[PDB]
């Protein structure tokens, strides 16, 4: 299962 | 022993062709698995391995809708760092990332990791310890601080301790028959003549799983090292690998020498000569 | 970055003319990703040939399989036509079942 809901960049 | 959970992530860009191409591959181990292909025909997360078809609809349908949603930050990540960088919107770039975790035989994390590149070079990096990041420039330096503003490193390390370690222990559990078996190689030595007296001797290795394999030549109970010629071991398309190992020898010489295959699936290592 | 891919063709079983097999085009090492792969049975395009494997090395250049099932005989001849930035022409690498 992936990771979601990422800080951008 | 050890195994991982592991997805290789691309965002490139492509200025005048349209959105940016965006991709997601998953590996258990040395398994793809699932797979994510923005320019697919119908973008939608699919199985890879067959032991996947036991994951229901609710599956497929939040892991899409979260490939989407990554997808669309990468999007943006793009446009920032020509930003950072001071680049023009007529060039095409690349962002990759490896994101994954490992646990021990008996199911606990040995480590996380995540990693990011821009254009093939080294951006950002969460550390071993699972709390702070590295950064490789200047641009990354803005990001590493934006991402300790927001919190960033805590709520991966909830991912990377959790949800990623739960869903290993998951998925080795609904492939074990796939991910848990050891195909033993099969070698074979071929010879090939050469100019000046010299032969090349090639040492095959094929059909075996995990992939991990140690091909050497020996001369005299030697192991001729730095004598060698090897490939990177390779998948041969069935979820099997293989792997060769040469060496250049005087011709009439041959006999001498020796090929030895170490895997897991061979008790007692195995022993070849031309 | 900008590496020039290296291609390698070999089959999944030694092969045996009648037998089916599997052929493998490894594409490795290169960057950018944009890359064009071609499997080819006497000098025509192969139609079912799937991609897989994909994957980065630890210097972040990219590695790419592609395989069709097929079946040898001693008269076809089988190779991989590959397309890349870093090239001025497409390169060619064609299956050696001596090696």
């Amino acid at each position: 299962s992936r990771d979601h809901s990422r800080t951008p960049m | 022993g050890p195994h991982s959970l592991r997805y290789f992530v691309t965002a490139v860009s492509r200025p005048g062709l349209g959105e940016p191409r965006y991709m997601e591959v998953g590996y258990v181990d040395d398994t793809e698995f699932v797979r994510f292909d923005s320019d697919a025909e119908n973008p939608r997360y699919e199985p890879r391995a067959r032991w996947m078809e036991q994951e229901g609809p609710e599956y497929w349908e939040r892991e899409t809708q979260k490939a989407k949603g990554n997808e669309q930050s990468f999007r943006v990540d793009l446009r920032t760092l020509l930003g950072y960088y001071n680049q023009s919107k007529g060039g095409s770039h690349t962002i990759q990332v490896i994101s994954g975790c490992e646990v021990g035989s008996d199911g606990r994390l040995l480590r996380g990791y995540q990693q990011y590149a821009y254009d093939g070079c080294d951006y950002i990096a969460l550390n071993e310890d699972l709390k702070t990041w590295t950064a490789a420039d200047m641009a990354a330096l803005i990001t590493k601080h934006k991402w300790e503003q927001a919190g960033e490193a805590e709520r991966l390390r909830a991912y990377l301790e959790g949800t990623c370690v739960e869903w290993l222990r998951r998925y080795l559990k609904n492939g074990n028959a796939t991910l848990l078996r050891t195909d033993s190689p099969k070698a074979h030595v071929t010879h090939h003549s050469r100019p000046e007296d010299k032969v090349t001797l090639r040492c095959w290795a094929l059909g075996f799983y995990p992939a991990d394999i140690t091909l050497t030549w020996q001369l005299n109970g030697e192991e001729l090292i730095q004598d060698m010629e090897l490939v990177e071991t390779r998948p041969a398309g069935d979820g099997t690998f293989q792997k060769w190992a040469s060496v250049v020898v005087p011709l009439g010489k041959e006999q001498y020498y020796t090929c030895h295959v170490y895997h897991q699936g061979l008790p007692e290592p195995l022993t070849l000569r031309w | 970055i900008q590496k020039t891919p290296q291609i390698q063709v070999y089959s999944r079983h030694p092969p045996e003319n009648g037998k089916p097999n599997i052929l493998n085009c490894y594409v490795t090492q290169f960057h950018p990703p944009h890359i064009e792969i071609q499997m080819l049975k006497n000098g025509k395009k192969i139609p079912k040939v799937e991609m897989s494997d994909m994957s980065f090395s630890k210097d972040w250049s990219f590695y790419i399989l592609a395989h069709t099932e097929f079946t040898p005989t001693e008269t076809d001849t089988y190779a991989c036509r590959v397309k890349h930035d870093s090239m001025a022409e497409p390169k060619t690498v064609y299956w050696d079942r001596d090696m």
